[PDB]
Protein backbone atom coordinates (compact mmCIF):
# COMPACT_ATOMS: atom_id res chain seq x y z
CA UNK A 1 0.00 0.00 0.00
CA UNK A 2 1.21 3.47 -0.79
CA UNK A 3 -0.26 7.32 0.05
CA UNK A 4 -2.23 7.35 -3.24
CA UNK A 5 -3.72 4.11 -3.05
CA UNK A 6 -4.14 4.15 1.10
CA UNK A 7 -6.30 7.03 0.38
CA UNK A 8 -8.27 5.27 -2.21
CA UNK A 9 -9.47 2.63 0.72
CA UNK A 10 -10.52 5.83 3.00
CA UNK A 11 -12.43 6.53 -0.44
CA UNK A 12 -13.90 3.29 -0.84
CA UNK A 13 -15.29 3.11 2.89
CA UNK A 14 -16.53 6.68 1.93
CA UNK A 15 -18.04 5.19 -0.54
CA UNK A 16 -19.39 1.65 1.19
CA UNK A 17 -26.38 4.86 2.23
CA UNK A 18 -27.71 3.01 -0.81
CA UNK A 19 -29.72 6.04 -1.56
CA UNK A 20 -27.42 8.60 -2.08
CA UNK A 21 -25.12 6.33 -3.89
CA UNK A 22 -26.12 7.46 -7.01
CA UNK A 23 -24.96 5.73 -10.36
CA UNK A 24 -21.80 7.53 -10.90
CA UNK A 25 -20.69 6.50 -6.89
CA UNK A 26 -20.35 2.87 -7.93
CA UNK A 27 -18.66 3.31 -10.62
CA UNK A 28 -16.12 5.29 -9.39
CA UNK A 29 -16.01 2.63 -6.85
CA UNK A 30 -14.58 -0.06 -9.63
CA UNK A 31 -12.11 -0.90 -12.26
CA UNK A 32 -11.14 -3.63 -14.89
CA UNK A 33 -7.95 -2.97 -15.17
CA UNK A 34 -4.97 -5.48 -15.74
CA UNK A 35 -1.25 -5.10 -15.14
CA UNK A 36 1.20 -7.34 -16.96
CA UNK A 37 4.59 -6.24 -16.87
CA UNK A 38 6.28 -6.94 -20.19
CA UNK A 39 10.02 -8.13 -20.74
CA UNK A 40 12.25 -8.33 -23.67
CA UNK A 41 8.31 -9.09 -26.27
CA UNK A 42 6.07 -9.52 -23.25
CA UNK A 43 6.11 -11.26 -19.55
CA UNK A 44 4.14 -12.68 -16.31
CA UNK A 45 0.73 -13.28 -15.38
CA UNK A 46 -1.72 -10.15 -16.03
CA UNK A 47 -3.42 -9.67 -12.68
CA UNK A 48 -6.77 -7.34 -11.80
CA UNK A 49 -5.25 -4.59 -9.91
CA UNK B 1 -22.31 -8.78 -60.67
CA UNK B 2 -25.38 -10.78 -59.34
CA UNK B 3 -28.01 -9.30 -57.63
CA UNK B 4 -27.09 -11.72 -54.09
CA UNK B 5 -23.66 -10.11 -53.96
CA UNK B 6 -24.64 -6.65 -54.48
CA UNK B 7 -27.43 -7.11 -52.31
CA UNK B 8 -25.34 -8.28 -49.31
CA UNK B 9 -22.51 -6.15 -50.17
CA UNK B 10 -24.53 -3.16 -49.21
CA UNK B 11 -26.25 -5.40 -46.11
CA UNK B 12 -22.64 -5.07 -44.80
CA UNK B 13 -22.37 -1.19 -45.00
CA UNK B 14 -25.65 -0.82 -44.01
CA UNK B 15 -25.06 -1.80 -41.05
CA UNK B 16 -21.66 -0.36 -40.51
CA UNK B 17 -23.62 2.92 -41.69
CA UNK B 18 -26.47 2.83 -38.75
CA UNK B 19 -23.34 1.49 -36.16
CA UNK B 20 -20.87 4.36 -36.80
CA UNK B 21 -24.02 6.83 -36.35
CA UNK B 22 -24.62 4.74 -32.87
CA UNK B 23 -21.66 5.45 -31.64
CA UNK B 24 -21.47 9.17 -32.45
CA UNK B 25 -24.55 9.95 -30.39
CA UNK B 26 -23.04 7.06 -27.45
CA UNK B 27 -20.44 8.93 -28.21
CA UNK B 28 -22.24 12.33 -27.80
CA UNK B 29 -24.09 11.43 -24.52
CA UNK B 30 -20.44 10.42 -23.15
CA UNK B 31 -18.91 13.73 -24.58
CA UNK B 32 -20.54 16.03 -21.55
CA UNK B 33 -20.29 13.20 -19.23
CA UNK B 34 -16.22 13.92 -19.31
CA UNK B 35 -15.98 17.42 -20.22
CA UNK B 36 -16.63 17.32 -16.54
CA UNK B 37 -14.42 14.78 -15.30
CA UNK B 38 -12.29 17.05 -17.16
CA UNK B 39 -12.68 19.84 -15.45
CA UNK B 40 -13.24 18.54 -12.13
CA UNK B 41 -10.14 17.07 -12.43
CA UNK B 42 -8.24 20.36 -13.75
CA UNK B 43 -9.64 22.45 -10.88
CA UNK B 44 -7.68 19.96 -8.65
CA UNK B 45 -4.43 20.00 -10.15
CA UNK B 46 -4.36 23.48 -10.23
CA UNK B 47 -4.52 23.79 -6.61
CA UNK B 48 -1.95 20.90 -6.59
CA UNK B 49 0.44 22.40 -9.25
CA UNK B 50 0.60 26.04 -8.71
CA UNK B 51 2.37 24.75 -5.52
CA UNK B 52 4.21 23.91 -7.54
CA UNK B 53 5.20 27.00 -9.76
CA UNK B 54 5.72 29.42 -6.91
CA UNK B 55 8.61 27.01 -5.59
CA UNK B 56 10.14 27.17 -9.27
CA UNK B 57 10.80 23.81 -9.47
CA UNK B 58 13.09 22.18 -11.92
CA UNK B 59 15.39 18.57 -12.35
CA UNK B 60 18.68 19.03 -10.90
CA UNK B 61 17.85 7.48 -15.99
CA UNK B 62 13.77 7.90 -16.83
CA UNK B 63 10.31 6.89 -16.81
CA UNK B 64 8.22 7.27 -18.97
CA UNK B 65 3.90 7.14 -19.30
CA UNK B 66 2.05 7.48 -22.37
CA UNK B 67 -1.46 7.47 -22.13
CA UNK B 68 -4.33 6.90 -24.68
CA UNK B 69 -6.08 3.49 -24.55
CA UNK B 70 -7.62 -0.15 -26.11
CA UNK B 71 -10.11 1.07 -28.34
CA UNK B 72 -9.28 2.35 -32.00
CA UNK B 73 -11.91 4.38 -34.00
CA UNK B 74 -10.69 7.57 -33.13
CA UNK B 75 -8.72 8.85 -35.98
CA UNK B 76 -4.82 9.72 -35.34
CA UNK B 77 -5.12 9.55 -31.53
CA UNK B 78 -2.82 6.44 -30.39
CA UNK B 79 -0.68 7.59 -33.76
CA UNK B 80 0.98 11.16 -33.57
CA UNK B 81 1.14 10.60 -29.16
CA UNK B 82 2.89 7.49 -29.65
CA UNK B 83 4.90 9.54 -32.48
CA UNK B 84 5.25 12.60 -30.04
CA UNK B 85 7.32 9.94 -27.67
CA UNK B 86 9.10 9.01 -30.57
CA UNK B 87 10.34 12.38 -31.01
CA UNK B 88 10.78 12.82 -27.36
CA UNK B 89 12.47 9.51 -26.72
CA UNK B 90 15.59 9.88 -29.57
CA UNK B 91 17.17 11.91 -26.49
CA UNK B 92 16.51 8.18 -24.07
CA UNK B 93 16.74 5.33 -25.70
CA UNK B 94 17.28 3.72 -22.06
CA UNK B 95 14.29 5.57 -20.05
CA UNK B 96 11.78 2.67 -18.95
CA UNK B 97 8.45 2.74 -20.61
CA UNK B 98 5.06 2.16 -18.97
CA UNK B 99 1.84 2.12 -21.16
CA UNK B 100 -1.95 2.79 -20.60
CA UNK B 101 -4.17 1.49 -23.09
CA UNK B 102 -3.29 -1.47 -25.69
CA UNK B 103 -2.66 1.12 -28.75
CA UNK B 104 -0.23 3.20 -27.38
CA UNK B 105 1.30 0.08 -26.93
CA UNK B 106 1.21 -2.05 -30.26
CA UNK B 107 2.51 1.38 -31.01
CA UNK B 108 5.39 1.45 -29.05
CA UNK B 109 5.59 -2.23 -29.12
CA UNK B 110 6.59 -2.41 -32.62
CA UNK B 111 8.99 0.66 -32.47
CA UNK B 112 10.65 -0.19 -29.04
CA UNK B 113 9.86 -3.74 -27.60
CA UNK B 114 12.59 -3.64 -24.56
CA UNK B 115 11.85 -0.05 -23.12
CA UNK B 116 7.79 -1.19 -22.23
CA UNK B 117 8.83 -2.87 -19.27
CA UNK B 118 4.66 -2.39 -17.89
CA UNK B 119 1.62 -2.29 -19.46
CA UNK B 120 -1.74 -1.21 -18.45
CA UNK B 121 -5.02 -2.48 -19.77
CA UNK B 122 -9.01 -2.09 -19.83
CA UNK B 123 -8.87 1.51 -19.35
CA UNK B 124 -10.69 3.89 -22.21
CA UNK B 125 -14.44 2.39 -20.93
CA UNK B 126 -15.96 5.03 -19.07
CA UNK B 127 -14.30 8.00 -17.61
CA UNK B 128 -10.90 7.70 -15.59
CA UNK B 129 -11.71 7.68 -11.97
CA UNK B 130 -9.59 7.99 -9.06
CA UNK B 131 -8.79 4.42 -8.23
CA UNK B 132 -7.93 4.05 -11.67
CA UNK B 133 -4.85 6.36 -11.34
CA UNK B 134 -4.03 5.71 -7.79
CA UNK B 135 -3.79 1.85 -8.34
CA UNK B 136 -1.75 2.77 -11.39
CA UNK B 137 0.29 4.54 -9.67
CA UNK B 138 0.98 2.48 -7.11
CA UNK B 139 2.11 -0.03 -9.26
CA UNK B 140 4.47 2.95 -10.54
CA UNK B 141 5.88 2.92 -6.83
CA UNK B 142 5.65 -1.06 -6.58
CA UNK B 143 7.38 -3.09 -9.23
CA UNK B 144 8.91 -0.14 -11.47
CA UNK B 145 9.95 2.11 -8.02
CA UNK B 146 9.03 5.58 -9.71
CA UNK B 147 10.65 7.24 -6.62
CA UNK B 148 14.46 6.29 -7.60
CA UNK B 149 14.00 7.87 -10.80
CA UNK B 150 15.60 11.37 -11.74
CA UNK B 151 12.90 12.63 -14.33
CA UNK B 152 9.25 11.65 -14.89
CA UNK B 153 6.87 12.93 -17.45
CA UNK B 154 3.01 12.09 -18.52
CA UNK B 155 2.08 11.73 -22.19
CA UNK B 156 -1.59 12.18 -22.81
CA UNK B 157 -3.47 14.43 -25.43
CA UNK B 158 -5.15 17.70 -24.25
CA UNK B 159 -7.97 18.68 -25.73
CA UNK B 160 -8.01 22.01 -27.39
CA UNK B 161 -11.39 22.22 -29.39
CA UNK B 162 -13.38 19.53 -30.30
CA UNK B 163 -11.52 19.20 -33.58
CA UNK B 164 -8.10 19.41 -32.79
CA UNK B 165 -6.28 18.27 -30.10
CA UNK B 166 -2.26 17.96 -29.07
CA UNK B 167 -0.22 15.76 -27.50
CA UNK B 168 1.20 17.21 -24.69
CA UNK B 169 4.15 16.57 -22.01
CA UNK B 170 4.25 17.28 -18.76
CA UNK B 171 7.08 16.50 -15.46
CA UNK B 172 6.60 14.52 -12.69
CA UNK B 173 8.79 15.26 -9.37
CA UNK B 174 10.12 13.05 -6.34
CA UNK B 175 10.57 12.99 -2.75
CA UNK B 176 14.13 14.14 -3.39
CA UNK B 177 13.89 16.68 -6.02
CA UNK B 178 10.54 18.91 -4.13
CA UNK B 179 13.02 19.44 -1.24
CA UNK B 180 16.26 21.02 -3.22
CA UNK B 181 14.44 24.03 -4.97
CA UNK B 182 14.95 27.63 -6.18
CA UNK B 183 11.89 28.33 -3.32
CA UNK B 184 11.12 25.30 -1.14
CA UNK B 185 11.31 28.20 1.62
CA UNK B 186 8.79 30.49 0.68
CA UNK B 187 6.56 27.80 2.26
CA UNK B 188 6.65 27.14 6.18
CA UNK B 189 6.37 23.19 4.98
CA UNK B 190 6.93 20.91 8.79
CA UNK B 191 10.22 19.07 7.92
CA UNK B 192 9.46 16.43 9.92
CA UNK B 193 6.68 13.68 8.71
CA UNK B 194 8.10 12.56 5.25
CA UNK B 195 6.12 15.35 3.14
CA UNK B 196 7.92 15.55 0.01
CA UNK B 197 7.36 11.74 -0.22
CA UNK B 198 4.10 11.99 0.12
CA UNK B 199 3.49 15.50 -2.26
CA UNK B 200 5.05 13.35 -4.75
CA UNK B 201 2.84 10.30 -4.54
CA UNK B 202 -0.26 11.83 -4.30
CA UNK B 203 0.63 14.30 -7.35
CA UNK B 204 2.03 11.55 -8.79
CA UNK B 205 -2.03 9.87 -8.57
CA UNK B 206 -3.31 13.26 -9.81
CA UNK B 207 -1.58 14.46 -12.49
CA UNK B 208 -2.44 11.57 -14.23
CA UNK B 209 -6.28 11.23 -13.47
CA UNK B 210 -6.20 15.14 -15.12
CA UNK B 211 -3.66 13.57 -18.02
CA UNK B 212 -6.14 11.00 -18.72
CA UNK B 213 -9.17 12.81 -18.24
CA UNK B 214 -7.57 15.19 -20.61
CA UNK B 215 -6.61 12.09 -23.08
CA UNK B 216 -10.19 11.05 -22.50
CA UNK B 217 -11.95 13.17 -23.86
CA UNK B 218 -10.06 14.19 -26.66
CA UNK B 219 -10.73 10.54 -27.24
CA UNK B 220 -14.24 11.03 -27.43
CA UNK B 221 -14.37 14.07 -29.12
CA UNK B 222 -12.07 12.51 -31.63
CA UNK B 223 -14.60 9.36 -32.00
CA UNK B 224 -17.72 11.44 -32.28
CA UNK B 225 -15.92 13.17 -35.11
CA UNK B 226 -13.95 10.09 -36.65
CA UNK B 227 -17.52 8.47 -37.00
CA UNK B 228 -19.33 11.71 -38.16
CA UNK B 229 -16.69 11.51 -41.23
CA UNK B 230 -17.54 7.46 -41.46
CA UNK B 231 -21.34 7.57 -40.99
CA UNK B 232 -20.86 10.07 -44.02
CA UNK B 233 -18.84 7.84 -45.76
CA UNK B 234 -20.69 4.84 -45.45
CA UNK B 235 -23.91 6.32 -46.47
CA UNK B 236 -22.42 7.74 -49.75
CA UNK B 237 -21.59 3.88 -50.71
CA UNK B 238 -24.53 2.73 -49.40
CA UNK B 239 -26.22 5.75 -52.46
CA UNK B 240 -23.39 4.26 -55.04
CA UNK B 241 -24.91 0.63 -54.39
CA UNK B 242 -28.25 1.50 -54.41
CA UNK B 243 -27.98 2.59 -57.76
CA UNK B 244 -25.77 -0.42 -58.77
CA UNK B 245 -28.56 -2.99 -57.03
CA UNK B 246 -31.43 -0.92 -59.25
CA UNK B 247 -29.24 -1.56 -62.29
CA UNK B 248 -28.58 -5.66 -61.69
CA UNK B 249 -32.38 -5.62 -60.57
CA UNK B 250 -33.11 -4.53 -63.84
CA UNK B 251 -30.74 -6.49 -65.92
CA UNK B 252 -32.07 -9.24 -63.64
CA UNK B 253 -35.78 -9.17 -65.33
CA UNK B 254 -35.07 -8.28 -68.54
CA UNK B 255 -32.27 -11.23 -68.56
CA UNK B 256 -34.83 -13.52 -67.39
CA UNK B 257 -37.37 -12.45 -69.41
CA UNK B 258 -35.84 -13.04 -72.80
CA UNK B 259 -35.08 -16.84 -72.07
CA UNK B 260 -38.37 -17.04 -71.70
CA UNK B 261 -39.14 -15.40 -74.97
CA UNK B 262 -36.51 -17.05 -76.96
CA UNK B 263 -37.70 -20.52 -75.61
CA UNK B 264 -41.39 -19.42 -76.51
CA UNK B 265 -40.14 -18.60 -80.61
CA UNK B 266 -39.62 -22.14 -81.29
CA UNK C 1 -9.39 -44.05 -70.77
CA UNK C 2 -12.34 -46.68 -69.86
CA UNK C 3 -10.02 -49.25 -71.46
CA UNK C 4 -7.29 -48.84 -68.77
CA UNK C 5 -10.02 -48.83 -66.06
CA UNK C 6 -11.88 -52.02 -68.10
CA UNK C 7 -8.64 -54.42 -67.69
CA UNK C 8 -7.17 -54.07 -64.62
CA UNK C 9 -5.24 -51.00 -64.78
CA UNK C 10 -6.01 -46.88 -63.99
CA UNK C 11 -6.37 -43.96 -65.55
CA UNK C 12 -6.65 -40.42 -64.75
CA UNK C 13 -9.02 -38.18 -67.10
CA UNK C 14 -8.29 -34.26 -67.10
CA UNK C 15 -11.72 -32.68 -69.08
CA UNK C 16 -10.04 -29.27 -69.70
CA UNK C 17 -12.56 -27.35 -69.53
CA UNK C 18 -16.26 -28.80 -69.79
CA UNK C 19 -17.41 -24.94 -69.79
CA UNK C 20 -16.28 -24.70 -73.38
CA UNK C 21 -17.76 -28.20 -74.10
CA UNK C 22 -21.16 -27.31 -72.84
CA UNK C 23 -20.86 -23.70 -75.29
CA UNK C 24 -20.24 -26.48 -78.41
CA UNK C 25 -23.55 -28.22 -77.45
CA UNK C 26 -25.57 -25.38 -77.09
CA UNK C 27 -24.17 -23.97 -80.59
CA UNK C 28 -24.99 -27.55 -81.98
CA UNK C 29 -28.23 -27.56 -80.55
CA UNK C 30 -29.52 -24.17 -81.40
CA UNK C 31 -28.71 -24.78 -84.84
CA UNK C 32 -30.94 -28.15 -84.89
CA UNK C 33 -33.57 -25.21 -84.29
CA UNK C 34 -33.93 -27.71 -80.75
CA UNK C 35 -36.20 -24.99 -78.22
CA UNK C 36 -33.04 -24.00 -75.91
CA UNK C 37 -33.54 -23.67 -71.72
CA UNK C 38 -31.66 -21.31 -69.55
CA UNK C 39 -28.49 -19.44 -71.08
CA UNK C 40 -30.16 -20.67 -74.31
CA UNK C 41 -27.97 -23.85 -73.03
CA UNK C 42 -29.85 -27.64 -74.13
CA UNK C 43 -32.95 -28.40 -71.56
CA UNK C 44 -30.39 -31.72 -70.66
CA UNK C 45 -27.11 -29.87 -70.63
CA UNK C 46 -27.26 -31.65 -66.95
CA UNK C 47 -26.98 -34.92 -68.31
CA UNK C 48 -24.96 -33.98 -71.15
CA UNK C 49 -22.30 -33.38 -67.74
CA UNK C 50 -23.37 -36.38 -65.36
CA UNK C 51 -23.52 -39.07 -67.78
CA UNK C 52 -19.83 -38.41 -68.79
CA UNK C 53 -18.33 -38.19 -65.47
CA UNK C 54 -20.99 -41.15 -63.92
CA UNK C 55 -18.39 -43.55 -65.84
CA UNK C 56 -15.17 -42.83 -64.11
CA UNK C 57 -15.13 -45.43 -61.36
CA UNK C 58 -13.64 -47.70 -59.30
CA UNK C 59 -14.53 -50.98 -60.40
CA UNK C 60 -15.01 -54.09 -58.50
CA UNK C 61 -12.87 -57.33 -58.23
CA UNK C 62 -15.05 -59.43 -59.89
CA UNK C 63 -14.57 -56.64 -62.58
CA UNK C 64 -10.61 -56.71 -62.31
CA UNK C 65 -10.68 -53.69 -59.60
CA UNK C 66 -9.51 -50.87 -62.95
CA UNK C 67 -10.58 -46.84 -62.03
CA UNK C 68 -11.04 -44.28 -64.28
CA UNK C 69 -10.36 -40.57 -61.83
CA UNK C 70 -12.11 -37.32 -63.36
CA UNK C 71 -10.61 -34.34 -63.19
CA UNK C 72 -13.07 -32.07 -64.70
CA UNK C 73 -12.39 -28.57 -65.25
CA UNK C 74 -15.17 -25.72 -64.92
CA UNK C 75 -14.38 -22.03 -65.72
CA UNK C 76 -16.45 -19.24 -63.58
CA UNK C 77 -16.85 -15.37 -64.56
CA UNK C 78 -16.58 -13.06 -61.80
CA UNK C 79 -16.13 -15.54 -59.00
CA UNK C 80 -19.49 -16.59 -59.86
CA UNK C 81 -20.16 -20.04 -58.56
CA UNK C 82 -23.72 -20.09 -58.79
CA UNK C 83 -23.98 -19.59 -62.39
CA UNK C 84 -25.69 -22.22 -64.17
CA UNK C 85 -23.44 -24.44 -65.75
CA UNK C 86 -20.87 -24.54 -62.35
CA UNK C 87 -23.46 -25.48 -60.41
CA UNK C 88 -24.85 -28.47 -62.28
CA UNK C 89 -21.42 -29.78 -62.27
CA UNK C 90 -20.73 -29.35 -58.81
CA UNK C 91 -23.49 -31.29 -58.27
CA UNK C 92 -22.15 -34.25 -59.90
CA UNK C 93 -18.65 -34.67 -58.36
CA UNK C 94 -17.25 -35.78 -55.35
CA UNK C 95 -15.99 -32.47 -54.10
CA UNK C 96 -14.38 -29.38 -55.76
CA UNK C 97 -11.34 -27.20 -55.61
CA UNK C 98 -12.01 -24.04 -55.78
CA UNK C 99 -8.94 -21.87 -56.97
CA UNK C 100 -9.10 -18.30 -56.34
CA UNK C 101 -7.81 -15.17 -57.93
CA UNK C 102 -7.16 -12.84 -55.02
CA UNK C 103 -5.49 -15.72 -53.01
CA UNK C 104 -3.35 -15.87 -56.03
CA UNK C 105 -1.80 -12.54 -55.86
CA UNK C 106 -1.58 -13.31 -52.45
CA UNK C 107 0.75 -15.28 -53.06
CA UNK C 108 -0.62 -18.30 -52.74
CA UNK C 109 -0.19 -21.24 -54.82
CA UNK C 110 -1.94 -23.16 -55.54
CA UNK C 111 -4.56 -20.96 -55.01
CA UNK C 112 -6.65 -22.98 -53.35
CA UNK C 113 -9.55 -21.63 -51.05
CA UNK C 114 -9.03 -24.55 -48.48
CA UNK C 115 -12.52 -23.58 -46.49
CA UNK C 116 -14.33 -24.09 -49.97
CA UNK C 117 -12.58 -27.17 -51.55
CA UNK C 118 -13.55 -30.37 -50.26
CA UNK C 119 -12.69 -34.18 -51.40
CA UNK C 120 -15.69 -36.08 -50.51
CA UNK C 121 -14.19 -39.32 -50.74
CA UNK C 122 -11.77 -38.02 -48.09
CA UNK C 123 -9.16 -39.53 -45.84
CA UNK C 124 -10.10 -43.11 -47.51
CA UNK C 125 -8.15 -42.32 -50.12
CA UNK C 126 -4.74 -40.93 -48.74
CA UNK C 127 -2.05 -42.65 -47.34
CA UNK C 128 -1.74 -43.05 -44.03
Amino acid sequence: ISYAAYLNVAAQAIRSKTELQTASVLNRSQTDAFYTQYKNASEPTPITK
Amino acid sequence: ATLKEVEMRLKSIKNIEKITKTMKIVASTRLSKAEKAKISAKKMDEAEQLFYKNAETKNLKELIVAITSDKGLCGSIHSQLAKAVRRHLNDQPNADIVTIGDKIKMQLLRTHPNNIKLSINGIGKDAPTFQESALIADKLLSVMKAGTYPKISIFYNDPVSSLSFEPSEKPIFNAKTIEQSPSFGKFEIDTDANVPRDLFEYTLANQMLTAMAQGYAAEISARRNAMDNASKNAGDMINRYSILYNRTRQAVITNELVDIITGASS
Amino acid sequence: GEWFRDNGKHALIVYDDLSKQAVAYRQLSLLLRRPPGREAYPGDVFYLHSRLLERAAKLSEKEGSGSLTALPVIETQGGDVSAYIPTNVISITDGQIFLEAELFYKGIRPAINVGLSVSRVGSAAQVK
